[PDB]
């Protein structure tokens, strides 16, 4: 039982963010 | 003194500046601006 | 000399560890690497 290493947590692209806003303005 | 009257006259009616509120006041009722939306935009 | 730098990334790395960031095994394992790296390339000129 060893030191399991966590899930790297990654800033999201702001190109790949504005797209996801962009899909949740064009779902709005 | 009539030419100055006259030149400053002419002077006078070249400085009447109630054409640019016109066309400012104009310019404004064509844009119709609005404030209301989603305060972001992309 | 060695043991000096990697005092000085230790308590930079404590600075790092005080300020509370995201991610610090993944970045201080990828800098373990790179001085394990250099320090690779130097112990094998220096064995040369």
């Amino acid at each position: 039982r060893k030191l399991v290493h966590d899930k790297e947590l990654a800033a999201e692209d702001e190109q790949v963010f504005l797209m996801k806003q962009q899909s949740l303005l064009a779902k709005q | 003194g009539q030419k100055l009257k006259q030149d400053g006259d002419s002077f006078r009616m070249k400085l009447n500046t109630q054409e640019i509120f016109d066309d400012w006041a104009r310019k404004v009722q064509q844009r119709n601006l609005g404030v209301s939306g989603r305060i972001f935009t992309i | 000399t060695f043991s000096e730098i990697l005092n000085r990334v230790q308590k930079a790395v404590d600075d790092l560890n005080l300020h509370s960031y995201s991610n610090l095994p993944i970045w201080v394992n990828k800098l373990d690497m790179e001085i394990e790296r250099i320090l690779g390339v130097r112990l094998q000129a220096g064995l040369r």
